RNA sequence: UGCGAAAGCAGUUGAAGACAAGUGCUUGUCGUUCGUUAUAAAUGGCCU
């Protein structure tokens, strides 16, 4: 129902990467979310794109390599071939291609510094080093019959344990190569497994209106966050200060201090976009850092637009109003209202 | 998924065209509308629409200049005495061609036309030509941008259809050959790079009531080139 | 002239394709046809105002 | 303004300009624009020039 | 003129008036393209 | 209390030479063909063709060099870009001053002012095809005579040198 | 800023320093044809005076039409006076009334003075 | 570039008694049919509802005329002696009429056979019988008994109220809109008596003095009532109880009066007043009741009426004459497979993003003479000037345009006596009128200067100049007279 | 051309040089000058 198959903000929240299909081929592009740069030069549409030369080929998971950490701004793309590509946006070319020996599609990827992790349809974990460009080890854990998601816990500066998800969620240690804890997940496959803070990671599943907040150390559901309609995309602010969920029906909901009756909490601020005429525009991604919330919606067919708003002052239910062309009388700059050429002198009529 | 599900057409789809590079499709009809769709194959939403009051749409096509690839434009025509051109979003830059420069007699409707690339050999510059169908065997050739009348070509009997062919000569050189056919079946072949002079004549064996003529296997309106070496 | 009046021809064999179109394929009165420059998409319009889109797997 | 077609010696016209045409030119790689200078000889006290830039496509004032 | 100032016209037809960070580089490279 | 200041513009400037015809226009259209530069008597206006509005005005009064030079001298030509070297223009006036200005921005208070060497010659026209520059100039029955020099900018001396070609 | 050009009025915006309009306020061969050779000797009507009421909705014009040469009626100038009106949004003045030969025949209207705001709410004028 | 100016038709300064927008609308009551009736038509009324057929009382019969057909469609002849009114009820279903015998009969309109209610109002004649506008049930009756009984359709045996106090014949009853309680009656005493039905009644609330016998009283608006009596009609205001206006343009005694408001005319409201001098004239209530139009008829006019506001079709002006003549004036008011092949023309782009229109509006076709001026056919433009059935004003232009263009001699070079005669023949006629006198003076001089020699050898032209010389001389005498009058006036002032 | 009203009241249209044509002479011309306030006529008519 949306032309944008997969989307992802950068860590800073300035640049959005989205993948869409042109005829039978997918194309990947990166565009500047902010209206104007720090230098004051207006941002412009980026026509440069990366085209996948094969129709069969598809992008399954996209991940930003942090802009500050690495000299070259890069985005890592997992592909259904079973190989991972490193994409540097400036050169508009894939710099290096990480290939696993097997051919199964990558279901999730996640990154910390040099450590790069991926999981296949064959339920095998893998490791990769960005600098050395090598496959370090690959192992299969028992009692992991599917792995729809992967997230590496933010512990120190090294990866000591990983969060992986199927209909149920699991925590695994790299060194012992065995599960540590098991959490009761959702009935449907898990869609989002982002880690809000220490000992608190949230979970959501396809075709579900609820998010479970799980404690890593203990394992009890701290809270169940509720959406008005299904959940598609997730973004958290700071450290559990606020959470933004992109609902499937096209609305953005904001949870305020969700980590503070108590068990099941509902979204406090709901955001929607409606054009002047009356048509509603769905939202397909969002980002919320401290007090600025970024809303991205599609105009034309795949032209993405952006808006920045301060959610603190916004009332509970707020609908942005946007000018979209509709029965717009076309006014050419070289004619007046009656079609006469502007240079022409008006004639004398008694 | 059908392309028109996103926004239906209220009249027949009189012409279709795929943009040379971008993934866009243009439709027109006697509804007097120009609908452009973004064909993905799964959603096919509507990029834009443009209503041309009192200009029934009989044929449409995208045009990308062979030198300045940034140039994009849409030519549309009908059973009317004027042709529209839309350069490529608050407003639309639409230009109306309604001057034939002394040949208004031969051309009383633009409803049939095609667009091709002409290389002015003495200068080696390449521009667009809009080709038209006259009254009695007359083919009018206009400059695409300025609208100037460049040359005219004539055949015997009622002109029914015509098609454009390119013949490379050397690195950076190519000649435009205009193929026209009569209702009975004579085929002419003008060389538009030498003032519209016939170069060959033949007959389509067993041709009677010819209706449309087309060429393929190389460059043409449906498979345009993007640089001179691709002709 | 008549509904479903469309055929595809292989070249240079000049042998018309037999599997497609079929009796059940929707074409109506085919009144406009367009091939995509790449990807082998085929868009066929009809008098009803519908542009039905097909894909050629070979391209 | 008269455009003489020299192939067949025909002509096309752009009449009723605001003044007499002191100058004409074709300004563009493909003759996109015609640049004109007008005089408005009515005002005999002063020389009242007006510069026009016309779009060759439809002969309409792109910039006056 | 009806506000305080006065306008005057010169034979040169001149109406005078008498009156009382890696992200920042990335933004630049993106704009250049 | 009261003060005097110029506000509006004035008549467009022209190549007021009887001999030259078809060259009376000195305005130019940018290389990208998105804006038209028209020199007036007291300023230079840059109009955007797409919007038909005056995007920029370069007034002679504001800048110091222009005020001294023009405020009698007139622009005999405008050349897009800069000869010595993307929004630069070079203005040649009849006496011989060559000034390198910029539109689409804020005018720089020290343009790369130069001065061609002419001996009792009034510069009439300048023109180029590809890095080659020729200048036509008038010297003195009431009929003026013309001379054609070849103009080149030498980087070492940063001066415009003129070599005689025709008379 | 309104300029009484020969047979026309040119409306110019000096805040923006551009022309906004150019309207022909007389009859005569103005733009119907291009005068050439002898026709060039013809003199179009000349707008001698142009003034506005204080309220600013009414435009008064005074015009002199010059007869052609070498006819019997080649020495009887025609003095015309016209009243126009427009709304603020509109850009073209519309002629509302026309007086032919005010004050008598061949007697000039040297001066026009729009009335002050007190009398008829600025909807009047004096001619001398 | 600019589109060519359209040649401006000449307009000489406005002369007195110009056509006014009020007159232009009322002159469209063109089609006139005169019908003859046995006796004087006394009263005329219009059905308030569609199709608004109007009833006319004459002799012993009432006739209903169709609005579209303008012919009798129903006839009520049951009345034994003369009939005196045909007012409809507000709904338009019923029709009430009076008799000399005094009985009041209520018939179902459009069913003359059926009689619904018969009332013996009084032994004296019953001249006025009107239904109440606000309330349907109550019916009013006026008699020469000088009592205006207020009847009720449900109870006919006794009157609901019996207003009295008039010392002369009562022939006029009016009900004031928006004040249903109030009732207004006028007698030949010269007093208009106003009564309140809510109170006990039988004694007027107050009397307005009209000073002449009152022939009809009409309530123009909720606060104004206009009464026509004697040689004038005076409009009264009840709140102040004094006359705002009076008009005495009429000569004979006004007889009837009718009012209509909110119809498609330039004038919002119209007051038509019969004269008995053969006149029925229109007055404008928004303009202090000033005249705007009038018609003259063969004999005295005894009744007037105009179609109601919601006519919904051709309007009618009806007048009644004592001779029995009735005058009516009227203001008249492929294959499916093909269609599917072209179904888009109806669309107006309501669902589209951008609407772009460039078609130039169609201008009126330009006449032949304008075509010749525009193409610089000077001589032909002169010929087209003098053609049979050419309106005088248009001809005067093409002479003026050519003079303004400076092409007078150019238009007269290639001419002989055969083709010069039309110009002189017009000039022979143009010289009379004040507007073209100056222009003809100009052209006539040129042809003499340019065809002196030709004139000598052609005898026909010589006569044209003698006849011309006669009439120009006659014009001098008229102008000289006008000067003497003008001097004569200055002496008086 | 000056003044004035629009009407008018006064006043001008000189000299040199050069070229062309006809036959040193005659006439006509000036993208030549000095001085005084100081017929036309290359078949040649305006878009969609
Ligand atoms: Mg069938």
């Amino acid at each position: 129902d949306s032309p944008v198959l997969q989307s992802a903000y950068d860590p800073s929240g300035q640049y959005l990467c989205y993948v869409t299909v042109a005829l039978d081929k997918q194309r990947v592009g990166v565009q500047p979310t902010q209206r104007a740069t720090s230098s004051g030069v207006d941002t412009v549409w980026n026509e440069n794109f990366l085209y996948l030369e094969d129709s069969k080929l598809k992008v399954t998971c996209l991940k930003w390599v942090n802009l500050a950490s690495s000299d070259t701004v890069a985005i890592i793309l997992g592909m259904n071939n079973g190989e991972i590509w490193l994409y540097s946006v400036l050169a508009n070319e894939v710099t290096y291609k990480f290939t696993t020996g097997n051919s199964y599609e990558i279901k999730d990827i996640d990154l910390m510094g040099n450590q790069l992790w991926c999981i296949d349809s064959s339920d095998a974990f893998y490791q990769f080093d960005l600098l050395q460009f090598k496959l370090l080890q690959h192992f299969r854990i028992n009692n992991c019959v599917q792995l729809n998601k992967l997230t590496i816990v933010p512990a120190g500066d090294s990866v000591a344990q990983l969060l992986v998800a199927s209909h149920s969620i699991s925590l695994i240690d790299i060194e012992e190569k065995k599960v540590v804890m098991t959490f009761p997940g959702h009935v449907s496959p898990v869609s989002t497994l982002q880690v809000i803070t220490n000992e608190f990671f949230i979970s959501g599943a396809e075709g579900d209106r609820f998010l479970n907040v799980y404690d890593i150390h203990s394992g009890m559901t701290k809270c169940v966050l509720v959406a008005e309609s299904d959940i598609k995309e997730l973004s958290h602010s700071g450290q559990a200060d606020s959470i933004a969920v992109t609902t499937e029906d096209g609305s953005l909901e904001i949870f305020v201090d969700p980590l503070v009756g108590n068990k099941s909490k509902k979204s406090s601020k709901k955001i929607q976009i409606v054009s002047k005429d009356g048509r509603k525009v769905p939202i397909y991604n969002a980002f919320i850092n401290k007090d600025l919330l970024n809303v991205s919606w599609l105009q034309n067919a795949t032209m993405p637009y952006f808006k920045n708003l301060q959610w603190r002052e916004i009332p509970n239910e707020y609908t942005v109003e946007i000018s979209l062309n509709w029965n717009n009388k076309n006014k050419s700059a070289d004619r007046d209202l009656h079609g006469k050429d502007l240079a022409s002198a008006t004639n004398y009529v008694e | 998924k059908d392309a028109n599900a996103s926004h239906p057409s209220h009249s027949a789809i009189q012409s279709l065209s795929f943009h040379p590079s971008k993934p866009l499709l243009l439709t027109g009809g006697y509804d007097k509308t120009l609908r452009i769709y973004h064909i993905d194959g799964k959603t096919n939403h509507l990029v834009t629409s443009l209503h041309l009051v009192g200009s029934p749409i009989q044929t449409c096509t995208f045009y990308t200049s062979l030198s300045n690839q940034n140039q994009q434009n849409i030519f549309t025509a009908g059973r009317r005495r004027y042709m529209h051109s839309w350069d490529l979003s608050q407003t639309a830059k639409i230009e109306k061609f309604s001057r034939l420069y002394g040949h208004e007699s031969t051309q009383r409707s633009f409803e049939n036309f095609k667009v091709a690339h002409l290389q002015n050999s003495q200068t080696n510059s390449v521009h667009g030509i809009v080709l038209l169908q006259g009254n009695n065997g007359w083919i009018n050739i206009l400059h695409s941008t300025s609208g100037l009348w460049l040359m005219g070509c004539k055949i015997e009997g009622v002109i029914t259809d015509f098609c454009i062919d390119y013949q490379p000569i050397s690195r950076g050189k190519f000649r435009t050959i205009l193929i026209a056919v009569n209702a009975y079946g004579e085929v002419w072949e003008f060389d538009l790079n030498k003032n519209g002079h016939v170069i060959r004549r033949w007959k389509d064996q067993g041709g009677v009531g010819i209706t449309k003529i087309q060429v393929g296997g190389g460059t043409t309106t449906t498979c345009p080139a993007l640089q001179i070496s691709k002709i | 002239a008549v509904k479903d009046a469309l055929r595809l021809v292989h070249l240079p064999s000049c042998s018309v394709f037999s599997n497609w179109p079929t009796s059940g394929t929707p074409l109506g009165k085919v009144t406009s046809v367009a091939f995509s420059p790449s990807g082998g998409l085929l868009a066929v319009g009809n008098e009803q105002g519908k542009v039905r889109l097909w894909k050629l797997n070979h391209y | 303004m008269s455009l003489w077609q020299l192939e067949t010696n025909s002509q096309q016209f752009l009449p009723r300009l605001n003044g007499i045409i002191i100058d004409c030119q074709v300004l563009g790689p493909q003759g996109n624009y015609y640049s004109l200078i007008l005089q408005m000889t009515e005002n005999n006290s002063n020389s009242d020039y007006q510069f026009l830039l016309l779009n060759a496509s439809d002969l309409t004032s792109k910039l006056s | 003129n009806y506000d305080t100032d006065f306008i005057f016209l010169d034979i040169e037809s001149t109406l005078g008036v008498v009156g009382t960070s890696n992200s920042d580089i990335f933004a630049e490279q993106l704009h250049k393209l | 209390q009261y003060k005097l200041s110029v506000v509006s513009g004035g008549k467009p400037a022209l190549n007021n030479l009887s001999s030259v015809t078809g060259n009376k226009n000195i305005a130019r259209l940018s290389q990208d063909q998105r804006n038209y530069i028209i020199p007036f008597n007291n300023q230079i206006k840059v109009y955007s063709v797409e919007t038909r509005q005056c995007v920029k005005t370069l007034k002679f009064a504001n800048n110091s060099l222009l005020s001294g030079i023009f405020l009698n001298e007139s622009i005999v030509k405008i050349l897009l870009g800069d000869i010595t070297v993307a929004h630069l223009i070079t203005v040649f006036t009849n006496n011989g001053h060559v000034i390198v200005l910029n539109y689409k921005g804020k005018l720089v208070e020290s343009p790369k002012h130069f001065k061609i060497s002419l001996a009792d010659e009034k510069l009439a026209n300048v023109f180029h095809s590809e890095g080659n520059y020729r200048i036509l100039t008038t010297f003195k029955n009431s009929l003026q005579s013309y001379r054609l020099y070849a103009l080149t900018f030498d980087d070492a001396k940063k001066q415009f040198e003129v070599a005689h070609q025709a008379e | 800023l309104y300029f009484p050009h020969i047979s026309a009025v040119q409306i110019f915006d000096f805040y923006k320093n551009e022309q906004v309009n150019y309207q022909y306020l007389t009859s005569g061969v103005n733009n119907s044809m291009g005068k050439v050779r002898f026709e060039l000797n013809l003199q179009d009507p000349i707008i001698t005076d142009l003034k506005f009421t204080k309220d600013g909705q009414w435009m008064i014009t005074y015009e002199i039409e010059y007869p052609p040469n070498d006819l019997l009626s080649s020495k009887d100038l025609t003095h015309i006076l016209k009243f126009w009106t427009k709304n603020d949004n509109e850009t073209n003045w519309n002629l509302k009334t026309k007086v032919i030969n005010p004050h008598g025949i061949s007697v000039p209207i040297t001066k026009i003075l729009p009335s002050p705001r007190s009398v008829n709410n600025s909807q009047g004028c004096l001619t001398a | 570039s600019t589109a060519r100016p359209r040649i401006i038709t000449s307009k000489a300064p406005l002369l007195p008694q110009q056509t006014t927008p009020e007159q232009r609308y009322w002159r469209q009551y063109t089609s006139a049919q005169l019908v003859k009736e046995h006796n004087s038509v006394t009263h005329i009324s219009f059905n308030p509802q569609h199709p608004h057929d109007f009833a006319v009382t004459s002799s012993t019969r009432v006739q209903i005329f169709s609005s579209r057909t303008r012919q009798v469609i129903k006839t009520f002849s049951r009345f034994k002696d003369v009939v005196y009114s045909a007012s409809f009820r507000s709904d338009g279903k019923l029709l009430c009429a009076g008799d000399a015998t005094g009985l009041v009969s209520v018939y179902d309109s459009y069913n003359p056979r059926t009689i619904l209610l018969s009332i013996n109002a009084s032994t004296h004649p019953t001249h006025v019988t009107k239904f109440h506008t606000q309330d349907n049930k109550i019916l009013a009756t006026a008699s020469d008994d000088r009592v205006t009984r207020l009847w009720d359709i449900s109870n006919a045996y006794e009157p609901q109220l019996e207003l009295t106090g008039a010392t002369d014949y009562v022939r006029t009853l009016s009900f004031i809109p928006a004040a249903p309680h109030l009732v207004a009656t006028g007698s030949y005493d010269g007093l208009i008596r106003l009564y309140d039905t809510r109170s006990s009644g039988s004694t007027p609330i107050y009397s307005l003095n009209h000073d002449q016998p009152v022939e009809n009283v009409i309530a123009v608006s909720p606060t104004q009532i206009v009464s026509c009596g004697g040689n004038n009609f005076k409009v009264w205001d009840l709140t102040s109880n004094k006359k705002l206006y009076e008009r005495g343009n009429f000569n004979k005694a006004v007889t009837c009066l009718d009012y209509v408001e909110n119809f498609d005319s330039p004038m919002q409201s119209a007051l038509i007043a019969s004269s008995l001098d053969g006149h029925v004239k229109v007055f404008d209530p928004l303009d202090n009741f000033q005249v705007k139009f009038g018609w003259k008829f063969s004999g005295p006019v005894l009744s007037c009426a105009v179609s109601p506001s919601t006519a919904q079709g051709n309007r009618h002006l009806v007048a009644g004459l004592s001779s029995g003549l009735l005058a009516i004036r009227t203001k008249k008011k492929k294959s499916n497979n093909f269609q599917r092949m072209m179904r888009g023309s109806e669309y107006q782009g309501d669902q589209e993003h951008i609407i772009h229109n460039d078609k130039v509006r169609s201008q009126r076709r330009m006449r032949a003479f304008e075509r010749n001026i525009n193409q610089f056919k000077w001589s032909e433009a002169l010929d087209n000037a003098f053609v049979p059935g050419m309106a005088k004003e248009l001809t005067l232009t093409v002479l003026q345009e050519l003079r303004k263009r400076g092409k007078v001699r150019v238009a007269l070079y290639g001419r002989d006596e055969s083709t010069l005669e039309p110009l002189l023949n017009w000039c022979l006629k143009g010289i009379e009128d004040v507007r073209s006198a100056s222009i003809v003076a100009d052209w006539v001089a040129v042809v003499l200067e340019l065809y002196g020699n030709t004139l000598e050898s052609s005898p026909v032209l010589q006569e044209l100049m003698i006849d011309l010389k006669t009439k120009v001389r006659h014009e001098i005498h008229k102008s000289k007279e006008a000067q003497r009058i003008e001097g004569m006036l200055q002496l008086l002032t």
